């Protein structure tokens, strides 16, 4: 193939041009996102039951739905929460690789068929079935700055005049409103009702009758009487459109003929559908849109399209309305693309400089400069064809591959130059001879790199999905790299390189290059002298090697592992958790403190605080909230003190003082699934008839035991909520029957007033919206208020609620959990420092084995994806190991010579570990992929040394030592050239601070540590490996 | 409310005896009450923590404290079948006939849940067999409505 | 034929008929399944101490085993050889007539007195200012 | 009585069924026992 | 049934359409709402 | 129809480029290829 194209440079160019066009096209059309999809497909079922307590939700909705989730394919597990905000979410998680659309339609269809078993008011609200996603493209805040709009006003404005246009925008896949459209709010007064012998029942009845769409028919409809001249639709009653009209609704006509209207027993207003969340943006009322990127969409284009749509809405905003961007991943993603493009370009520039420093002619210099971009472009085309996107992982994949790509370019060109100087052969003939020397090794190297990286595509679950991104990217690059090396670069060498006179090693040149050459020629002799001395004394080097292997193991076992580095993404989170039972106003006070802190103490760092009162992550309620902090641009936050990690630490220390509340700040995880931490995710399960209280006792028992092993387990805690005081009211059936008061009147009077009730729909400026009745606040606050509500008995007498009821305080759950259809309690924890999650999980199972009869357990989430796809790693690198050996055996036509290459593995790993350990980094994904590329490149260096050595012995009858010294003499320059270019190129990454530097450090540090020790050690140890392996056989 | 009072409400609820011990040594308010009027003694009664019930009483807890709906620790212990706690409370002067706001007594509650031993103890301590709640019901009315024959026989 | 799509297409048409079906039929749950007609296996359950009747074992199986088996991927249909327990009210026409009652009253009373009520909260949102109490109101719950 | 979903693998499904039953056994009431009266699976595995 | 064109558009057509976002490969969408109360929404997809 | 018309120039341009490259590769020349491609207007004008 090299021979073919050396005679056919135009054909070689044509292949190169085709590759470049394909890659160029791919670059134009490739999707862009921060991260690809990684988490297994999940489907969420969400339902709302206005005024319902957790047990009601669970026992009239959740259990019923769960019991119908049968006959659905590829389900891994299912879980649910039912809580006292009247909410249920059921999450079903599917095997990786499941078609999410199919998963979701199978779920929706089993649900549709369970709907008739659900309560009416739940069928009324609807039950949503959705694909799950935890990642937003951006969050658009919408605020009013002139004090003229409430959050409800704003949410409705957004809903009516912005949301649909954003949803229709190019590239957006989904939009969530942070609030609701208006609802017609009827706030009832029990004193007024009783005054006119009315109840909420009469209010609901009247609304249903006087706010309705009534079908009529047609004038002259078919069949007609013949001769009919007119056909026209009849329009009869249609829905009410205004608060005025709801106010005028007729409830009663008194004996004196005077009229009781709805506005006589209630305050009427456009309001929100719910009042659990109070949102503020720097203290001002706020709403917003949470936007997600559509499948295959380009993040940067979409964010741009979103901003353009918003801009064209701006002219029509009411006064004080303002758009705000508290969260947008696009600027961060832009940085990553610029940084990766910068890295690749200056890598090419570094290769240019190194080539000129050593080869000292611009023609040799130009060949890598052409070959490398051809390889990169082609890789993009292959990725595109594979369905990959440009993302953080795939971009760093190509960075991690730079050394490997550059090496193929340098090796082909450097060898032609050597052969010319060493033999005087003209460029064409030299190039043929040179490719004859490295051809098979180049292919062998491609096979070995394949055997290293491909198996990594076969890890399961989420970490597998991540590994696959690096694996396929790097293997594709290597494939292109060897194709360009066998096709284009030989053609370029044979046609672009000037001849070199035999024996001309440039030592006669003047100035610097003249001084460099004699210097490097002497250094080579020094080098080969040492190798000669080393090879006279190989025993001690076997000892040194074992010391390295031992030290590698020592450092490896102590390096803490992680997933992905935190980043300063310009935002972070503050959790606000008040004691159980704390009211919304108390939580607001604390958020007010939190906000006042950030806008004072972090004045120079913080752009905005988006305070969400009433929202939590592991349970909503009045006593919880979050403060989402957005920072100024990285450029205005110079220094480590003004980066997220430091701001966060200061915040948390500052808030540790706050009185009766847990308040702390934290950076955002790179993904969010994957659970980071050490982290295990454990489910305690009621397997028998046990009930919530016995399950809780068993949970407490488990937690107390776990706490007795600080050596192994840390922060073993429930993920859910503790029981709280609740108000139990008993209706006395007998007294109600004796008074002629129907239970239905009693129960809707109670529920409507104290819980709210969705009556029907109305039309507000052309948009359909809900109508809610509920008591005005001051009549549903306290137990004494219960007695102010009256119900009409059959005989017309008004009967106070206190006549037929009794009440007591008790405890109950504000949030009931289930797992695979059984009562459950989720427990989070982590392995203690130094301990493996596997060890921690084993203990948890041991402790779990001693719990009361009927109590079982399971592993879910990140832990579910350890109990399987972690018992899988060793067999993959066993396969890698075997396949690498088999390729080398075929390359060298020897069962033993392969060992002399494989022995290089620890030489680079030691440097990677030393560097990571020293800098205080962790064994994470970038570290690990870097190990593989460092191993790969050192293996490629070794392969060519052994190859040269072995052929000198086979074809020139040279002795073992003689061949080894000559081999190692010829390979020194290309080995140093590649390592120099690469190490310089990956250096900016190591020192980088600011946006994306967490990832950049993880990539750079390990690669640079490893390449330094791999290079410095292997040029001495590989001669040793080859000699000792050859002697032994 | 106080700092240590809150901690005591929580420890009594959780049945952390040793923490209660320490808290008692430091003067944590045995008369602290949460927003519904439950004292540490209410909590320990409700959740069946006998040793904490006894410790709390040694440390001056109001044995007849009532919550915002008039219920006492004896109501709770009797309702949830904690026999030993019922006995201890009574030994320490619990009002065997306390009426909550509904006119409900410890005897009513124990009858309703069919706690027979507890009913006998309450009777032994002078529980008024003829006490009527707001609906005119007695412990005996409750037993026949529940169809509890053993209980009905005990109440004559 | 893709059995997934066949099932989706059948159900899309079924939901058009669903509202036209008797309420008692809808409440029994109509099901759409894609499975072989023959049994893969039969899992039997017995009690070797003889401490459980046929009825007991059947309820145990329905209530603790069948749902998880039914959700297992590849399980197309599961038939219970027995029946889950229900609350059985066995009416006596003689006593009904004696008290001038019918099964209609019995049905109404059961719906009224075996109910699970949504009753809201004390101190619920939106609240008055200075509210200090927040607690769920618990009314009637299902009988057990 | 369990029927195989259209196109699903009979041996894999039987394995998943046994795995699931295994999760339940430890919590059986006393005397409860699973028996295996009828299985078309064994013959497939054995004949192969 | 019985609804006029505008009523059915406000209570049905617009409600469905604003939920027809982020569907793969959608080229365009057209609908009509009429005096018999009937709605038809047609979504046309890219050729492949 | 609009789509058809809009993409046609792209179609012709990439087709001509591909044809040219195939020739260059087949005949190891840039000149032979340029010589034959000049023929294209001779045929296109007749079609028009
Ligand atoms: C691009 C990276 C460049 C890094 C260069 C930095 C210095 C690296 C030094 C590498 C070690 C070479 O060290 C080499 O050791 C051997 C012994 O093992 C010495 O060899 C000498 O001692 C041995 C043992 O007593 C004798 O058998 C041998 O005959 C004698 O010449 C070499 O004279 C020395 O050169
Ligand atoms: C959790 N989240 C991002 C926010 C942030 C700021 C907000 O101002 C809000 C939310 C959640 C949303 C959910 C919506 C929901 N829906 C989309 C209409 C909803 O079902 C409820 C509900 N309690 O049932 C809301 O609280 C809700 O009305 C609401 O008020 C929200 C809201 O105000």
């Amino acid at each position: 193939m090299p021979n073919f194209f050396i005679d056919r440079p135009i054909f070689a160019w044509v292949i190169a041009i085709i590759i470049m066009l394909a890659g160029g096209l791919a670059i134009l059309k490739l999707p862009v996102a921060q991260y690809p999809t990684i988490a297994p497909p999940a489907v969420t079922i969400s339902a709302s039951y206005p005024g319902a307590d957790a047990k009601t939700v669970q026992d009239t909705v959740t259990q019923v739905i769960e019991q119908n989730m049968n006959g659905i394919d590829n389900l891994m597990y299912m879980s649910s929460n039912s809580d006292s905000t009247g909410t249920v979410q059921i999450t079903l998680t599917f095997e990786s690789g499941t078609d999410a659309d199919i998963a979701q339609v199978q779920v929706q269809n089993k649900l549709q068929l369970a709907m008739p078993l659900l309560p009416q008011e739940v069928q009324q609200q609807g039950v949503s079935v959705e694909k799950s996603s935890s990642s937003f493209l951006m969050v658009v805040g919408v605020i009013n700055t002139d004090g003229t709009m409430t959050q409800e006003d704003i949410s409705d404005y957004v809903a009516a005049n912005m949301k649909d246009a954003i949803s229709r925008t190019s590239g957006v896949g989904d939009v969530q409103l942070f609030g609701s459209q208006y609802a017609m709010r009827i706030w009832m007064n029990p004193n007024e009702l009783n005054k006119f012998q009315l109840t909420p029942v009469d209010v609901i009845t009247a609304i249903k009758a006087q706010n309705a769409q009534v079908a009529a028919g047609q004038l002259g409809g078919t069949p007609p009487v013949k001769g009919q001249q007119l056909n026209a639709s009849i329009i009869a009653q249609t829905r009410l459109t205004s608060t005025e009209e709801f106010g005028k609704i007729l409830l009663k006509v008194n004996q004196d003929g005077s009229r009781v209207l709805l506005r006589d027993v209630a305050k009427i207003e456009l309001g929100g559908e719910n009042y659990d969340i109070i949102a503020e943006f720097n203290g001002q009322p706020a709403s917003g849109l949470g936007i997600k990127l559509a499948t295959g969409a380009n993040a940067l284009d979409t964010a741009a399209a979103i901003r353009a749509e918003l801009a064209k809405m701006e002219p029509f905003f009411p006064s004080g309305l303002k758009i705000v961007y508290p969260y947008d991943t696009t600027p961060f993603v832009k940085i990553s693309i610029h940084e990766v493009v910068k890295t690749l370009v200056e890598a090419i520039i570094l290769v240019f400089l190194v080539m000129y420093l050593f080869l000292q002619n611009f023609r040799a210099t130009l060949i890598p400069t052409i070959a490398v971009p051809v390889v990169l472009l082609g890789t993009f085309a292959v990725l595109a064809a594979f369905g990959f996107s440009i993302n953080t992982l795939t971009m760093f994949g190509m960075v991690l591959a730079i050394g490997l790509l550059v090496d193929d370019a340098i090796v082909v060109v450097e060898n032609v130059e050597r052969v010319m100087a060493e033999e005087g052969l003209p460029p064409k003939e030299a190039t043929r001879k040179s490719m004859g020397q490295i051809q098979g090794a180049l292919v062998g190297i491609a096979m070995v790199l394949s055997a290293v990286f491909v198996p990594m595509a076969f890890f399961g679950g989420s970490t597998g999905a991540i590994y696959r991104q690096f694996s396929i990217t790097i293997v594709s690059a290597m494939a292109l790299s060897v194709l360009v090396a066998l096709i284009l670069t030989p053609a370029l060498c044979a046609t672009m390189l000037k001849p070199i006179a035999k024996g001309d090693h440039g030592e006669g040149k003047k100035g610097f290059f003249g001084w460099f050459n004699r210097m490097f020629e002497k250094s080579t002799h020094h080098y080969t002298d040492s190798v000669g001395g080393i090879l006279r004394s190989t025993g001690r080097y076997l000892v040194l090697y074992l010391i390295i292997v031992v030290g590698m193991a020592y450092l490896f076992v102590r390096l803490p592992s992680s997933f992905l580095p935190d980043e300063d993404q310009g935002v972070f989170m503050t959790m606000v958790q008040l004691p159980a039972g704390a009211t919304q106003e108390r939580t607001q006070k604390v958020l007010n403190e939190v906000t006042h802190y950030y806008l004072t103490k972090e004045k120079n760092n913080v752009e905005s605080v988006f305070a969400v009162n009433g929202f939590g992550f592991a349970g909503r309620g009045q006593n919880t909230g979050i403060a989402f902090v957005s920072l100024k641009d990285w450029a205005d936050r110079p220094g480590e003190e003004n980066k997220v990690e430091a701001i966060t630490m200061r915040a948390t220390r500052a808030f540790s003082q706050i009185k009766d509340a847990m308040v702390f700040a934290f950076n955002l995880p790179a993904i969010v699934e994957l659970g980071t931490a050490t982290g295990f995710d454990f489910e305690l399960i009621d397997q028998a008839g046990l009930g919530h209280e016995k399950l809780t006792q068993a949970r407490n028992q488990l937690l107390a035991e776990a706490a007795k092993h600080p050596d192994m387990l840390t922060s073993v805690r429930p993920n859910g909520l503790e029981d709280t005081p609740q108000f139990k009211i008993d209706i006395d059936q007998e007294k109600a029957q004796a008074l002629g008061v129907s239970i239905n009147d009693i129960n809707t009077t109670l529920g409507a007033a104290w819980g709210g009730s969705y009556v029907n729909d109305f039309i507000d400026r052309g948009r359909v919206k809900k109508v809610y009745v509920m008591s005005e606040a001051k009549y549903r606050m306290l137990p004494d208020d219960i007695g102010d509500w009256y119900v009409r008995a059959a005989d017309g007498q008004m009967v106070p609620f206190s006549a037929f009821s009794s009440s007591r305080w008790e405890y109950g759950s504000p949030r009931l959990e289930r797992y695979n259809g059984l009562p459950s309690m989720e427990i989070l924890g982590q392995a203690a420092p130094g301990k493996s999650t596997g060890e921690a999980m084993e203990l948890m199972e041991q402790l779990a084995s001693k719990l009361p009869t009927g109590v079982g357990y399971d592993w879910t989430g990140m832990s579910y994806q350890e109990r399987l796809s972690g018992n899988q790693a060793p067999s993959l690198y066993a396969i890698s190991l075997i396949v690498v050996f088999l390729c080398l055996a075929a390359l060298y036509e020897s069962w033993s010579i392969p060992f002399s290459v494989m022995l290089v593995v620890p030489l680079g790993v030691i440097g990677a570990l030393l560097a990571a350990t020293f800098r205080g980094l962790t064994n994470d994904v970038y570290f690990q992929v870097g190990l593989l590329t460092t191993i790969g490149l050192s293996a490629a260096n070794a392969i060519l040394i052994v190859e040269f050595a072995k052929d000198l012995m086979d074809k020139e009858g040279k002795g073992l030592i003689e061949a080894t010294l000559d081999a190692v003499r010829m390979r020194l320059r290309p080995i140093l050239m590649t390592s120099l270019a690469f190490i310089l190129g990956v250096m900016p990454l190591v020192i980088s601070t600011g946006a994306g530097s967490g990832a950049q450090n993880a990539v750079g540090t390990g690669v640079m540590g490893g390449m330094v020790t791999a290079t410095v050690l292997a040029i001495f140890f590989v001669p040793v490996f080859f000699v000792v392996v050859r002697r032994r056989f | 409310g106080s700092d240590l009072g809150k901690k005591l409400l929580e420890a009594a609820r959780a049945g952390r005896d040793d923490e209660v011990r320490i808290l008692m040594a430091n003067g944590a308010d045995v008369n602290a009450a949460d927003v519904v009027g439950w004292t540490p003694l209410h909590l320990a009664a409700y959740w069946g923590h006998l040793e904490i019930v006894e410790v709390l009483l040694k440390n001056g807890a109001d044995v007849n404290a009532y919550d915002t709906l008039g219920s006492t620790p004896l109501h709770l212990a009797a309702h949830f079948g904690h026999l030993e706690i019922v006995e201890v409370l009574l030994k320490n002067g619990a009002d065997v006939n306390a009426k909550d706001d509904n006119g409900i007594t410890p005897l009513h509650l124990a009858a309703n849940r069919g706690h027979l031993e507890i009913v006998e103890v309450l009777l032994k301590y002078g529980a008024d067999v003829n006490a009527q709640d707001k609906f005119g019901k007695t412990a005996f009315d409750i037993s026949i409505n529940n169809g509890n024959e053993d209980l009905a026989e005990i109440l004559q």
